[PDB]
RNA sequence: CCCCACUAUGCUUAGCCCUAAACCUCAACAGUUAAAUCAACAAAACUGCUCGCCAGAACACUACGAGCCACAGCUUAAAACUCAAA
C-alpha cells in the first residue's frame, strides 16, 4: 500500500516471451514461499496442526539430504565390475 | 546493452521506451485471478478506468467462470475494448492463484495487447484477519 | 641392536608425508578395466581414477602417473549407522604421467 | 544510559531544519540530558509513505542524537516527539556502543547425534 | 626406555576454525546496504543461514536490524530497494537459472 | 458432514472459576557404562538416596460426607449386587 508500486514481484518481458516471465515469476515465488503459504491462509491452519506440520517437513529434509549424502557417495561404485568371473 | 529482469526505477533514466513512452505512462491490466472467476480492468497510469471485463460479463455462469477458456474469453474482449482507445503495450498485475491466472494473460495477447511486465500482487498478510476454518470435504 | 617398530613407523614416508589432502604422490597402474584405472600409490588402498582423453593410449599396466590425494580412504557416517560406510578406495586426482 | 534518538524530520528548509533540532535538544536538557552529538544522515525518500499529523509524507531528513540520560525520561521523551508537527517519527534506543562484541573464534562444526536409537535388529 | 615413542600433543596440522564473512563487524540498523544484502529483491524476505552462510549469531544480528530498520523508516520491507541491487551478492540463491 | 448469514465467545479492564491426552504418559538430586545387555514394544541398561503413588475387572472422573466467590460445578473418594476374567 504505502511501498512503491511496480517494485515488487516484478518480472520484466524479453523478446515478447511471456511465457518464460510467468514460469519465472512463479519460480521466484515458490523459491520464497509465498506460493505454499497462500495455499495454507486459505483455511485457518490450527497450532497444532501446524506443529504437526513443521515438524513432518524438518524430519523429511533430514531424511532426505542423508539420503541424497549417501546416493553421491555410493555412485563411485556404481562402475562397471572389475573382477568379472570372481 | 543487456537485459535485466528489474523493472526501470521511476527515477532513475533509462533508454526503454515502448512507442515512445516511458515505463511509468504504460497503462496496466489488473487481473484478479479468483477461485471461481476472474476480473479483468485495464486502467491508465493515471489511474483511469479503459476496459472491464469478466467471466460472468461474458456468459459464464456459476462453475464455468472457474475455468482457463473463461478467463481467456474475458481477456480478448477487455483487449478489445482497450485497443480502440490506443493501447498497445500494458502492465500485468495479476492478484490471486485461480485457474485464469496465465489464461487471461494470453487471452489479452490474443486481443493485440503487448505485454511488457508481470506484477504478482496477491494479498499476504503478516498475520492479519483468520481465514475460515478448513472444511471436511 | 635389531630395529623396532616405533623406529619404522616415525621414519615412515606416509608418517612424514602427513596430511594426504593436496599431496603430489606418484601411483602406479596395476589394474585397467576399460577406460578406468586402478592406481596404487604406496597407501592402503588404491584409487580409481578415468582415462585421460588427451592420451589415452599411454596408460597401460606399469605406467607411473601423479597423483594429487585428497583422502587415503573414503568413509562418512550416515543417517541410523553404528559405524562408518567405507567403499574401500581413496579419492586421488590424475595428473599426467611421470616422465622420468 | 547513553542512547541513540533515530529522528526523521519533515522535509523543510534550513532555518526551519534548524529550529526544530534545537527545539529538539532542548527538550533533552530540560529533561536531564547531556547530549553529546548530532549527527546528519542527510534527506532521503522514505522506504514506505509515513502518515504523520494529518499528512503524507514521501521524503524525510535523517538525524541522529547521541546522548546520556536518566532511565525517566526516555518516557517523557517520547511523548513530546509525538506532538512535534515537524517530527515524522521518532525513536529512541540503547546505543550500540555501549554493547560489547564477544570475540569470536569461528564455526564449531556439529557431529551428527549418535546413539538415538538402540542398537537391536528391528 | 625407547625414544621414539609418540609424544601426547594437540593436533598441530589443525586448521583454524571457519569464519562467517560478517565475524568481528558490528551489525548496525542503519546500514541498510549490508541488510539488503541478505533480502531477497523481488519479495523483501530474510534468507535462512543455508543461503547468507552465517552463523547463528550474526544470522540473528541481521534479522533483529532488519526489523528494526524497516519500522524506523529506514528499509523497506516489501521489496529491495533498487540502489543495492548491484552490490556483490554473497547469497547462495539463483532465481533465473 | 457441503454452502450462506448472524450471535454468545475469542480482545481490553476488574474480579472469579481451577479443569486438560496439563502426555517428552518416562518424578527430584547424585553417579556409572563394566557385569548377568535386555520378556515384548517404545526413547539401551543400571546404581545410590528420598518424597509421592499403586495392588483382578467393572460399578466409579459415581454415591454419601467435608471443603471451596464454584450452585447442571471442581477437589478428595467408597460399598453392595455381578463376572472368571479384564
Ligand atoms: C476359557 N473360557 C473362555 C470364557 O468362557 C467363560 C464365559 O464367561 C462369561 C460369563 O459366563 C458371563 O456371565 C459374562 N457376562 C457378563 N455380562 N459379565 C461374560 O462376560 C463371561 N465372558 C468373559 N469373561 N469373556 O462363558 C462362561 C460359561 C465361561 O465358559 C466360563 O468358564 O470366555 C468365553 C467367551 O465369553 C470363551 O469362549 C471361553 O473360551
Ligand atoms: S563466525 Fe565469529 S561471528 Fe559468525
Ligand atoms: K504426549
Ligand atoms: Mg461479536
Ligand atoms: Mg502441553
Ligand atoms: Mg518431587
Ligand atoms: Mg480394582
Ligand atoms: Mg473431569
Ligand atoms: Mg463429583
Ligand atoms: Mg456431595
Amino acid at each position: 500500500a504505502k511501498h512503491l508500486k511496480f517494485i515488487a514481484r516484478t518480472v520484466m518481458v524479453q523478446e515478447g516471451n511471456v511465457e518464460s516471465a510467468y514460469r519465472t515469476l512463479n519460480r521466484i515465488l515458490t523459491m520464497d514461499g509465498l506460493i505454499e503459504d497462500i495455499k495454507h491462509r486459505r483455511y485457518y491452519e490450527k497450532p497444532c496442526r501446524r506443529r504437526q506440520r513443521e515438524s513432518y517437513e524438518r524430519c523429511r529434509r533430514i531424511y532426505n539430504m542423508e539420503m541424497a549424502r549417501k546416493i553421491n557417495f555410493l555412485m563411485r561404485k556404481n562402475r562397471a565390475d572389475p573382477w568379472q568371473g570372481c | 546493452t543487456k537485459f535485466s529482469i528489474y523493472p526501470p526505477i521511476p527515477g532513475e533514466e533509462s533508454s526503454l521506451r515502448w512507442a515512445g513512452k516511458k515505463f511509468e505512462e504504460i497503462p496496466i491490466a489488473h487481473i484478479k485471478a479468483s477461485h471461481n472467476n476472474t476480473q479483468i480492468q485495464v486502467v491508465s497510469a493515471s489511474n483511469e478506468p479503459l476496459a472491464f471485463a469478466s467471466c460472468g460479463t461474458e456468459g459464464f455462469r456459476n462453475a464455468k467462470k472457474g475455468t482457463g477458456i473463461a478467463a481467456q474469453t474475458a481477456g480478448i474482449a477487455a483487449a478489445a475494448r482497450a485497443k480502440q482507445k490506443g493501447v498497445i503495450h500494458i502492465r500485468v498485475v495479476v492478484k490471486g492463484l485461480g485457474p485464469g491466472r496465465l489464461s487471461a494473460m494470453h487471452g489479452l495477447i490474443m486481443g493485440g495487447l503487448e505485454v511488457i511486465s508481470i506484477t504478482d500482487n496477491t494479498p499476504i498478510p503478516h498475520n492479519g484477519c483468520r481465514p475460515r476454518k478448513a472444511r471436511k470435504l | 641392536n635389531v630395529e623396532s617398530f616405533a623406529s619404522m613407523l616415525r621414519h615412515s614416508p606416509l608418517t612424514q608425508m602427513g596430511p594426504a589432502k593436496d599431496k603430489l604422490v606418484i601411483g602406479r597402474i596395476f589394474h585397467i578395466v576399460e577406460n578406468d584405472l586402478y592406481i596404487d600409490f604406496g597407501g592402503k588402498f588404491h584409487c580409481v581414477c578415468r582415462r585421460p582423453e588427451v592420451d589415452g593410449e599411454k596408460y597401460q599396466k606399469g605406467t607411473r602417473v601423479r597423483l594429487r590425494l585428497l583422502d587415503l580412504e573414503l568413509t562418512s557416517r550416515f543417517l541410523g549407522a553404528t559405524t562408518d560406510t567405507t567403499v574401500l578406495e581413496a579419492n586421488a586426482v590424475l595428473l599426467g604421467i611421470q616422465e622420468s | 544510559p547513553r542512547y541513540e534518538l533515530a529522528l526523521i524530520l519533515k522535509a523543510m528548509q534550513r532555518p526551519e531544519t534548524a529550529a526544530t533540532l534545537k527545539r529538539t535538544i532542548e527538550a533533552l536538557m530540560d529533561r536531564g540530558a547531556i547530549v553529546r552529538d548530532l549527527e546528519n544522515l542527510g534527506e532521503r525518500a522514505l522506504p514506505y509513505r509515513i502518515s504523520a499529523h494529518s499528512q503524507q509524507h514521501n521524503r524525510g531528513g535523517y538525524f541522529l542524537v547521541d546522548f546520556y540520560a536518566p532511565t525517566a525520561a526516555v518516557e517523557s521523551m517520547v511523548e513530546h516527539l509525538s506532538r512535534d508537527i515537524d517530527v515524522i517519527r521518532g525513536n529512541i534506543v540503547k546505543h550500540p556502543l555501549t554493547q560489547e562484541l564477544k570475540e569470536c573464534e569461528g564455526i564449531v562444526p556439529v557431529p551428527l547425534a549418535e546413539k538415538l536409537y538402540s542398537t537391536k535388529k528391528r | 626406555s625407547n625414544e621414539d615413542l609418540p609424544i601426547s600433543m594437540e593436533n598441530p596440522y589443525k586448521e583454524p576454525l571457519k569464519k562467517c564473512i560478517l565475524c568481528g563487524k558490528h551489525v548496525d540498523y542503519k546500514n541498510v546496504q549490508l541488510l539488503s544484502q541478505f533480502v531477497s529483491p523481488f519479495t523483501g524476505c530474510i534468507y535462512g543461514r543455508h543461503i547468507t552462510g552465517l552463523c547463528g549469531k550474526k544470522q540473528k544480528e541481521i534479522t533483529k536490524a532488519i526489523k528494526r530498520a524497516q519500522i524506523m523508516g529506514f528499509m523497506p520491507v516489501t521489496y529491495k530497494d533498487p540502489a543495492y541491487l548491484k552490490d556483490p551478492k554473497v547469497c547462495n540463491i539463483r532465481y533465473r537459472e
